[PDB]
């Protein structure tokens, strides 16, 4: 189980996964919502 | 970077990817830029490249136009990172020197929704998807922008009244009273016309029939001896994307114009797209000579296209020598023949359709152009085209 | 420019389709109504225990629409921001993950994929010198999983016996429901099985799990003289002490009526009268041509896509018809247009459905189908997945005939028509090659048919 | 040494039918199959043992199975012709 | 207020590499925790109380195990290949059987390595040897 | 100038036209595509007008 583990800590990249676009995407989106509300001081 | 899927995807994921794809592109459309008159880069562009204007999509999808034109693999991302970052720059400058770091901050938004929009294009194009990218923002917002139109919340101040914009207003007139209130509805034109849609509609079915027409060509290949087939040549060839192109340098000149009447007012047009059938009759000459433009130019652009790109009877003919397929009816060696009767005919009738539906609609009086429908409809049934399959 | 108002005249209005609902060659069932006569009545609540809200809608919309003609008639807080974040923000983001996470639980077919890699672990180490039985394949399934998230407590091991019980026709009478949902995604789960057996190029499994499920569907054990055990009204002490080796359904029908209700230890006339009539109605098949059919020329060549076809004709009870009797240019022979020369496989979507088969101790309602396989017989091996065909007609098989055991007319023989496709393509030498195929049934025990075909590829200039 | 080995299962096979058992020399006759060795008169023999326990189905897809593999002169088809008269009384 | 934006670019940039790092973590554990074939085995556990404190026929065992394991898995490839495009295996399962047959190899060097301590050079047939060992398993 | 057309009324007598039936399978399908896309489109502005405003 510990050498499958292994087998990608030491071998690995850095490519993206198919739903961690929208995560992406929707954290994008509030952060410049949310950055508008500090101008609602 | 999107891994791409190992085995392919079922047809039930494939739709819902879209179908997500569309929700954050379209919440990415209308959410407001930080830190902002009437004058713009041009109106006539945004259709050509289907953005808002003033949010942060006003770059628009025209980021991965840049990596699809640049190759036609990481230096692909980061070459189109640096030209987005030009342009962008570009924009923010020209556009709406007050102050560095509203500026400074513009520009790194942008490039932020650049990527966000270059990322979804590459998680649809990879084969999540069921379609290529800039096809289905571009038929969204024509989309949205016709039955923005067609229906509406949004009233008109500083008139006779509190006036609604769409068929909101054949059941809002039924309120106010007397049968002239039809009449009313049918033919004014301040606000876009219950008679507009009731064209709209029939122009979206003409456009569907049309475009099932073919010529099926019988194969009985020879390499691999069965798989007696079809080989279909469509009506609407060459899938009229230059056509748009063809109008896009239509559109280009008009910056020429422009620029000049904001630099020069001295000097040592009607090839402008006429709107009505009432000035139609105005001048006899220049709207013949005008549809002879547009239909002389759409035949001859897609007379080349099939040459310039992908698809032409020199290469077909090779396409189907190597390829192993042979047509039915004793014709050994004369495909080439055959091929070069039926193929450039069927293009330029085609370009000539395109052109004629074009000059039509939009005397005609339709909410949107022809273009835009031609162009959305294109793109839907091609959707369902591959889909068929199943 | 600065202009907000809710609450609009039309904008409800405009938006406020039942009236569009309102405006809105088949095979006889023999078994429909005769189907819930044999069953108990703990079978039919279990059915019984597992639209009109459009109407509803439209009713709700019409008294909405009335409200706001009588509100017309009349005449003639950052809590919005607090939802929207809650409505994109942790909603969106959740349900995906949630949906993206159970769509990579399942596999293809719909089953869970411990259950998957259950099976190919259990075949990677099944070894040839073991024999298969129905009860290591009753085994086999009872450690799966999809049992264990409808009911959490029991055990794997305990999972036998509740399933064990139902074929042998025992009641445990406290876990019914349990052994019912049970038998029920025993077909989902077999076919499972079948599946990943055809991967392996393993037969013994692939017809072992066939015929587990020709067990199930029937509740009988395996034993040698399983095809008379499955007609719904016998003494089985009557027929082990007779001894008689009867053995099949053909046998059975040879005699005489008065020798059945002696032999079967039947009666009254209404129950064996019903006896002898689904007794009637059970497919048996007999081949009448089995061909290479090439869509392009007559003869295959060293690089084909062929097709297989068979000419299969449905009877029971009936003396054989012999193969020249019928008619070989006629109806044997297929059309040569091209229009049904470019796909010939829709032919066979011409031909009508298959009845509603009869099973009293099965939970649901079934129709019945005709699993198929193909193999090589060069070495031994599954070749291609197998294909489940539900189109044949049963027309032959009717009660208007019932007069073989002289009119004799030959239109009304219906000859039905299967065709298989091999996802493989030909061979390349030229040469004698030998192919097997099966292809049986799955709701009774009736007659199953394993033909071989000499593909006999040439040369054609 | 794996001819050695398959000589000594057939010549077992040869011991085990002078015996009398039927049952016995399928369960090696099987083996052999599942081994690799393909013989004709190995078929004829899985038949015939088969058919002595009275298995009409596996009987007759066993001398199908020896038909498919090669030509065997009035071995095969007396078989086949056999266990057909035996089927056609069984189905009736 | 120049240092705001900045501050703004190096807030996304971190979140966006602590994402694909979380991400990534939980992606690799959910592999690594999937069954496999041949469990059960205790060949390479066995090995620790012989080398804990004669100890050259556990090394033969280990080595000669791991490559009769070799020889399985490159016959079993193709079918476990075909049963992922095909349509019926886990997604998962697949993984976890690219990450075991790099493992075996990985076993295969490190036996040799370790072998190489006491320098033999038995190494050049000794992998031969677990063959005619399956034999005895054979018949 | 109107030979061209000549081959273009040539043309027009070789094509699998929809027929009937056809032509509303086509239709269907991308008429609910179509009122799915201007449906969403329609809501996402109307969602996004008041959020608009408030946000300033």
């Amino acid at each position: 189980n510990s050498i499958l583990k292994i087998y990608s800590d030491e071998a690995t990249g850095l490519r993206v996964d198919p739903l961690v676009v929208l995560f992406l995407a929707v954290g994008f989106i509030f952060s410049v919502v949310a950055l508008h509300v500090i101008s609602k001081v | 970077e999107v891994i791409a899927p190992e085995r392919k995807v079922p047809y039930n994921q494939k739709l819902i990817w879209t179908g997500v794809s569309l929700l954050i592109f379209l919440i990415l459309g209308q959410i407001p830029l930080y830190g902002i008159e009437t004058s713009d880069p041009l109106y006539w562009l945004r259709a050509m490249l289907a953005s808002n204007r003033g949010t942060l999509l006003e770059l628009g999808v025209s980021p991965i136009i840049t990596s699809s034109m640049i190759f036609q693999q990481i230096a692909q991302k980061v070459c189109a990172i640096i030209l987005i970052l030009g342009q962008a720059l570009v924009v923010v400058m020209t556009g709406n020197d007050l102050g560095l770091p509203i500026c400074l901050l513009l520009i790194f938004q942008l490039m932020f929704a650049s990527l966000i929009v270059m990322l979804l294009d590459e998680l649809l194009s990879k084969g999540y998807g069921l379609g290529s990218g800039i096809s289905l923002f571009t038929a969204t917002n024509i989309a949205e922008q016709i039955f923005w139109r067609a229906f509406a919340p949004t009233t008109v101040n500083s008139g006779r009244g509190k006036e609604f914009e769409g068929a909101v207003i054949a059941f809002f007139h039924l309120l106010a009273v007397k049968k002239r209130a039809l009449v009313e509805a049918f033919y004014r034109t301040n606000l876009p016309n219950m008679f507009q849609v009731l064209m709209t509609v029939a122009i979206f079915l003409f456009v569907l029939y049309l475009q099932g027409f073919r010529y099926e060509l019988p194969i009985r290949s020879t390499k691999v001896r069965g798989q007696i087939g079809i080989y279909p040549i469509k009506l609407f060839y060459t899938s009229n994307t230059p056509i748009m192109l063809q109008s896009a340098l239509t559109s280009n000149i008009f910056l020429i114009s422009q620029i000049l009447f904001q630099k020069y007012p001295t000097n040592p047009y009607y090839i402008q797209p006429l709107m009505s059938l009432s000035e139609a009759l105005l001048d006899p000459i220049k709207t013949i000579v005008y549809i002879t433009f547009v239909l002389g130019s759409c035949a001859v652009f897609s007379k080349t296209w099939i040459e310039i790109s992908g698809t032409s009877p020199r290469d077909i003919a090779k396409q189907f020598k190597d390829q192993g397929m042979v047509i039915n009816g004793k014709r050994e060696t004369s495909i080439y023949r055959e091929l070069k009767k039926i193929i450039p005919t069927a293009a330029a009738f085609g370009g000539a359709t395109i052109g004629a539906l074009s000059v039509g609609s939009d005397l005609l009086g339709t909410l949107g152009s022809g273009a835009s429908i031609l162009m959305a409809t294109t793109t839907i049934y091609g959707y369902y085209e591959a889909a068929a399959k199943e | 420019e600065y202009d907000e108002a809710s609450e609009t005249w039309p904008s409800f209005i405009l938006t406020g389709m039942t009236l569009l609902q309102i405006y809105q060659e088949f095979n006889e069932e023999v078994f429909k109504n005769l189907n819930e006569e044999y069953t108990s009545d703990e079978i039919k609540q279990f059915r019984r225990k597992f639209k009109i809200w459009s109407r509803r809608n439209i009713i709700i919309i019409v008294g909405w629409i009335l409200v706001a003609i009588l509100l017309q008639r009349i005449n003639s807080s950052p809590l919005l921001v607090v939802c929207y974040v809650a409505l994109l923000g942790l909603i969106l983001p959740y349900f995906v993950s949630r949906w993206w996470a159970r769509t990579q639980s399942y596999t293809k077919k719909g089953i869970h994929n411990v259950t998957a890699s259950n099976f190919v672990s259990n075949l990677v180490n099944y070894k040839p010198s073991e024999i298969v039985t129905t009860d290591l394949i009753l085994h086999w399934l009872s450690f799966a999983h999809e049992f264990k998230q409808f009911f959490p407590d029991l055990q794997p091991t305990d999972f036998e016996k509740l399933l064990q019980d139902h074929i042998n026709r025992r009641d445990s009478g406290k876990l019914n429901n349990a052994k019912f949902r049970i038998v029920a995604k025993c077909h989902s789960l077999l076919h499972g099985l079948l599946d990943i057996a055809c991967g392996f190029r393993n037969l013994d499994i692939a017809l072992g799990a066939i015929n587990t499920f020709k067990c199930i569907v029937q509740a009988v054990p395996l034993t040698p003289n399983c095809q008379i055990l499955q007609l719904p009204n016998v003494d089985k002490e009557h027929f082990i002490t007779k001894t008689g080796d009867i053995h099949t359904l053909g046998k059975l029908f040879t005699l005489e009526d008065a020798k059945i209700g002696e032999v079967l230890g039947i009666k009254d006339q209404a129950k064996l009268n019903e006896t002898l009539r689904v007794a009637s109605h059970i497919p048996n098949l007999k081949i009448i041509k089995a061909d290479f059919l090439v869509p392009g020329e007559n003869q295959v060549t060293p690089s084909s896509t062929p097709y297989i076809s068979l000419k299969v004709l449905v009877r029971s009870a009936k003396q054989p018809l012999i193969p020249t009797s019928l008619i070989p240019e006629e109806n044997l022979t297929e059309p040569q247009d091209f229009e049904s020369q470019r796909d010939p496989f829709a032919m066979m979507s011409k031909q009508p459905l298959v009845p509603y088969s009869f099973a009293p101790f099965f939970p649901t309602k079934r129709r019945g189908s005709w699993c198929c396989l193909v193999s090589s017989q060069k070495d031994g091996k599954i070749l291609q997945t197998p294909i489940i065909i539900e189109k044949l007609s049963y027309k032959n098989l009717n009660d208007d005939k019932d007069f073989f055991d002289e009119k004799f007319d030959i239109n009304d023989w219906e000859i039905g028509t299967i065709k298989i496709p091999l996802g493989q393509p030909a061979p390349e030498t030229v040469g004698d090659f030998f192919f097997r195929v099966i292809v049986k049934s799955t709701d009774y025990f009736t007659t199953d048919l394993d033909i071989t075909m000499n593909m006999k590829v040439r040369d054609s200039p | 040494q794996l001819p050695e080995l398959h000589f000594m299962l057939r010549s077992k096979i040869d011991l085990c039918l002078i015996l009398g058992k039927h049952l016995e020399a399928l369960q090696d006759l099987d083996f052999l199959l599942g081994t690799g060795l393909i013989q004709p008169d190995v078929f004829v023999r899985k038949a015939d043992c088969l058919l002595k326990l009275r298995q009409w189905e596996e009987a007759r897809a066993t001398c199908e199975r020896g038909l498919a593999l090669a030509p065997e002169d009035m071995k095969l088809r007396a078989l086949l012709i056999e266990t057909a008269r035996n089927l056609a009384e069984y189905n009736g | 207020s120049v240092y705001t934006p900045l501050i703004y670019v190096f807030i996304l940039v971190v979140s966006l590499v602590m994402f694909a790092s979380s991400y990534r973590k939980k992606q690799a554990k959910k592999i690594s925790e999937q069954p496999s074939i041949f469990d059960e085995n205790d060949a390479h556990d066995l090995y620790f109380q012989i080398k804990e404190m004669v100890l050259k026929a556990a090394l033969l065992n280990r080595g000669a195990e791991s490559v009769r394991r070799s020889l399985k898995l490159k016959e079993l490839a193709p079918q476990i290949n075909l049963l992922y495009k095909n349509g019926s295996i886990g997604e998962d399962y697949w993984k976890r059987f690219e990450t075991e047959v790099k493992l075996i190899e990985l076993e295969f060097k490190d036996t040799l390595q370790e072998a190489e301590r006491l320098q033999p050079g038995w190494v050049q047939l000794f992998v031969m040897v677990c063959k005619e060992i399956c034999f005895n398993q054979a018949l | 100038p109107v030979e061209f057309v000549r081959e273009g009324t040539q043309f027009l007598a070789k094509c699998k036209k929809p027929d009937l039936k056809e032509y509303t399978k086509i239709v269907k399908a991308v008429g609910i595509g179509f009122i799915a896309v201007g449906i969403i489109g329609y809501a996402i502005k109307l969602i996004h007008i008041p959020i608009r405003y408030v946000i300033v």
